[PDB]
């Protein structure tokens, strides 16, 4: 529940979860970057996007 | 699972259970309205004695999909394991942003 | 090496007493500081600031009563602790509640005697916790119980029993960690794990008393011998690794089945020192090498 | 010397010392 | 190389702050600090020797890069570029920009 | 051609670089072609001094 | 007592260590009793299957003797893999001195050969600690059976077989 | 997620998502016509550049 | 817990032969940046 | 003797105490600010 | 486990050629593609998205 100040224009209630965002680069080749990105309450299926 | 009007964002919530036999996912699209929660005689919801999807495979809705990724372990997708171009979404339809 | 129950006594000096110089206490090693006697070096007291100099001299030449009474009753309820008389929690209640006790009788026989129930105190943590290694003492008083209430040697049919009664005394000798006897329900029933996932009846051995002789066919499993439960087959497994020889091998599958019981454990740290190999060479293999288990299962069921 | 400067918590002297050089 | 040739009176070729000083004098600039603030009065030399740094050779520091192909459309400008890295061309990335 | 980097909307990429700058110590002497010239108003404007 | 289901381990996988165990229910056949025909099947073919699960249990992993340990040293599970290969360099470390600087500017070196390599270690720095790194989840708890539930209430139960559970304190 | 024009009462959209290691919150409300719902490059919801 | 992000110290999952010439010869690049170090807290 | 038991003739903040929480202050900074919540005394040379 | 994949492989390159040129009637590409030194590829599969 956010019961907030009422304003007079419409507002877009931007709320950030504080999850963390990885990128192992792992680079067992010269020149070969392959990588993959993970969060930890957050699931990389489950968005909205 | 009822889902609202004008709604894009809505995912399956089952925690850990029994899974020892699996072939797979399916997923089709139907009207609340034609045919309701079953498990009833005549439930209160009837009102629409039209051609129903859940008898003759009369499902139209099954276009209106974008994408269903899946999660295995409540943390990675089951793409993780980096098998397709998108690394977690199965994107079953994108309109016009790299033609590739 | 490895050390017992850090000392209930001394973790509350721990925590009470000076460390470095304690100057009455410890009084001819600072004596030994100050004469410049110290083997490190001798005039770590002469290069040192005047001031602190002068305080080290004033407290050991003329020794003053530091106070013991706090690392004396703490001693008892750290021990307390220890031996579990108290909840960790507890311990802002008793320290004070027994303080306040002997704030009223500060001054009888008692204290003298508390001292001297410190060194009981202490020495009863260190007693419990060799005897908790050895969990035998919840284990054969509840033996006793068993043994006399379950009619003892009458196989009035073939005997072969003898051998057994100290079969489930030798599992109480061997093993004593978890392995408690517990008496919840009336029948009786032993624990071999600390999360206890084999702990079947002693009751349900009360099957076996109408089976301690019959006559047995041929080598494959018996056309009577179905009768016996998976509960009391459950213990008649677990007894396997204590005793082998005694009952017999030929007459009925009280020693026919508990050489075959062997048969189980013989083929299982077989397969162990196999599978901590297949699963340690998975750099050459780059598989979920099931055929591990696989291969566990042909050795098995194809001979 | 040990004995050569006032120190705090009955020791003489404590932690030791670097300066740095000009060019860089 | 032989590193002790004319700088050894000047204390130069020296390695330390108490290598080229009297032993006996190490406890008052540590102890006494603020008292005797004084360990760059006597200017320990630095510690740069030639060992893996040294590239007598014509080696490359700022190469540029310019697209394949072009698009103009009116919303998104895209460039295609093709970079090559041969060999020893260590960049940390923070150092790579765009010039528009 | 594996994806390096394949980060969505629900991220904010170009605004994670505005914390980083400011953590950094002083951003108050300015970058020329960056702009690492911070967009401040004065005090004296939104705390009406009156 | 006599019919319980084989229970199985809940994971979470970044942690490294399984949240606790649970029974099978979506793939659980019928037991409305058939008849004396066949009530001795539907024991007894889950009861030959008691013995699959209880005999691996043993084989796959030690025994059990800390349930679930987040502090969790590498034996059984493996440490990743320990080779390197080491490969020389077009241009030499000493060869390179006489030349540019002086005149002549530089663009098995055919200009004056050596031979000169050193090999260092691959390994993880220290050994392996903490929870299950890539994929060692099935060969470290194996779906194992408690047959007698609950069996001994004030000693000890399943303990670290709750998934609301960690192993400082129960509760 | 948008407040409306006179909000007072806001409830929250998302519902099935797995937590295992937080670090908190941050929140700072933002007009519709100041800054797009990002999606296209180009915009008519934002002609307001300021 | 193979990021680095549930285990105990950050120079321990790499290799320790690059170790070396980390603070010694380190002054052409400050570098403890590359890979990120993670900090244990208790819970 | 109490001159010097008011922490006045003493040489430093963690050594001078007994080694309960000598083992703590070490450890605990940031959740308690432990340094200026105890005397540390410093004393005059010969 | 004597059959398909289990490490991680993605099934499609989607892959860019080095040089262009573009002239009258020809459309020529000089693409540089190495099949990875393990894994196969099928040509009935391989096309062009233009």
């Amino acid at each position: 529940t956010f019961e907030v100040d009422p304003m007079d224009e419409p507002t877009l209630l931007y709320v950030l979860f504080e999850v963390f965002d990885v990128v192992r680069v792992h680079r067992p080749h010269r020149g070969v970057i392959e990588t993959v990105y993970l969060r930890t309450p957050f699931s990389a299926g489950n968005a909205t996007t | 699972y009822p889902i609202p009007a004008n709604a894009t964002n809505v995912p399956i919530s089952i925690p850990s259970r029994n899974w020892a036999a699996f072939r797979g996912w399916a997923f089709t699209r139907l009207k609340t309205k034609e045919t309701p929660s079953l498990g009833s005689g005549y439930d209160p919801y009837y009102t629409y004695s039209g051609s129903i999807p859940y008898l003759d495979g009369t499902f139209y809705l099954n276009h209106t999909f974008k994408k269903v990724a899946i999660t295995f372990d409540s943390s990675v997708s089951w793409p993780g394991n980096d098998r397709l171009l998108t690394p977690n979404e199965f994107e079953i339809k994108r309109s016009v942003d790299g033609e590739g | 090496m490895m050390q017992d129950a850090t000392d209930p006594a001394v973790r509350a000096a721990l925590q009470s007493q000076p460390s470095g110089l304690n100057s009455t206490d410890d009084w001819r090693q600072v004596m030994d500081r100050i004469m410049s006697l110290t083997a490190r070096n001798p005039d770590a007291f002469r290069q040192q600031p005047q001031a602190n100099r002068l305080s080290a001299i004033l407290e050991a030449v003329v020794p003053a009563r530091a106070n013991p009474t706090h690392e004396k009753v703490l001693a008892i309820v750290n021990a307390l602790a220890e031996n579990r008389a108290i909840r960790p929690d507890e311990a802002g209640l008793v320290y004070d509640a027994l303080l306040q006790r002997v704030a009223r009788y500060n001054s009888g026989n008692v204290q003298t005697n508390l001292d001297r129930l410190v060194g009981d105190v202490r020495e009863a943590v260190a007693q419990r916790e060799r005897a908790q290694q050895q969990g035998n003492l919840g284990s054969m008083v509840a033996l006793n119980a068993f043994l006399s209430t379950q009619p003892a040697n009458v196989p009035r049919g073939q005997e072969d029993y003898t051998n057994f009664v100290s079969a489930l005394r030798l599992m109480v000798t061997e093993t004593p960690q978890s392995e408690v006897y517990q008496s919840g329900p009336d029948y009786f029933f032993q624990t071999s794990r600390q999360g206890l996932q084999t702990v079947n009846l002693s009751q349900a051995f009360k099957n076996l008393q109408g089976l301690w002789g019959v006559r047995a066919p041929t080598g494959d499993r018996a056309t009577v011998s179905s009768l016996l439960t998976p509960n009391s087959r459950l213990l008649l497994l677990l007894i396997a690794p204590f005793t082998d020889s005694g009952s017999v091998s030929r007459d009925t599958y009280l020693g026919h089945l508990l050489t075959l019981y062997r048969e189980a454990i013989g083929q299982a740290h077989v397969d162990e020192h196999t599978f901590q190999e297949i699963t340690s060479v998975s750099r050459a293999l780059g598989q979920e090498d099931t055929g591990s288990l696989e291969a566990t299962l042909n050795y098995l069921l194809t001979n | 010397f040990a004995s050569l400067a006032p120190r705090h918590g009955s020791r003489p002297f404590m932690g030791n010392w670097q300066d740095i050089g000009t060019s860089n | 190389p032989s590193m002790m040739p004319q700088w050894s009176y000047m204390h130069i070729s020296g390695q330390d702050a108490s290598e080229y000083l009297s032993p006996g004098l190490v406890q008052f600039a540590r102890a006494t600090e603020t008292y005797f603030s004084l360990n760059n009065k006597f200017r320990n030399p630095t510690v740069a020797p030639t060992h893996d740094v040294t590239t007598d050779r014509s080696q490359r520091l700022t190469l540029r890069f310019i697209p394949v192909d072009r698009e103009d459309t009116a919303y998104s400008y895209k460039a295609r570029f093709t970079l090559a890295v041969g060999d020893n061309r260590v960049l940390d990335m923070a150092s790579t920009y765009f010039d528009i | 051609q594996l994806n390096a980097v394949v980060d969505l909307q629900d991220r904010n990429t170009e605004l994670s670089y505005q914390l980083l700058l400011d953590s950094i110590g002083d951003r108050t002497r300015y970058f020329s072609m960056w702009n690492q010239a911070v967009d401040s108003y004065d005090p004296d404007v939104r705390i009406i001094e009156n | 007592k006599e019919i319980p289901t084989p229970y199985m381990w809940s994971y979470q996988p970044q942690m490294g260590l399984a949240a606790g165990a649970a029974q099978d229910y979506s793939t659980r056949i019928n037991y409305m009793s058939a008849g004396p025909h066949m009530i001795s099947r539907v024991n007894g073919i889950r009861a030959h299957r008691n013995r699959i699960l209880l005999e691996q249990a043993a084989i796959t992993t030690t025994p059990r003797n800390n349930l679930n340990p987040r502090s969790w040293p590498a034996a059984l599970v493996y440490q990743e893999s320990p080779a390197p290969t080491t490969v020389v360099l077009p241009r030499d470390a000493q060869a390179e001195v006489q030349m540019t600087n002086s005149g002549a500017q530089l663009a098995r070196p055919s200009f004056t050969p050596r031979q000169a390599i050193l090999t260092l270690q691959t390994s993880s720095s220290e050994p392996r600690s903490g929870g299950i790194g890539t994929l060692q989840f099935i060969e470290e708890f194996v779906p194992s059976v408690y047959f007698n539930p609950f069996s001994g209430p004030p000693g000890h139960y399943p303990d670290q077989f709750i998934p609301n559970f960690d192993a400082v304190k129960d509760s």
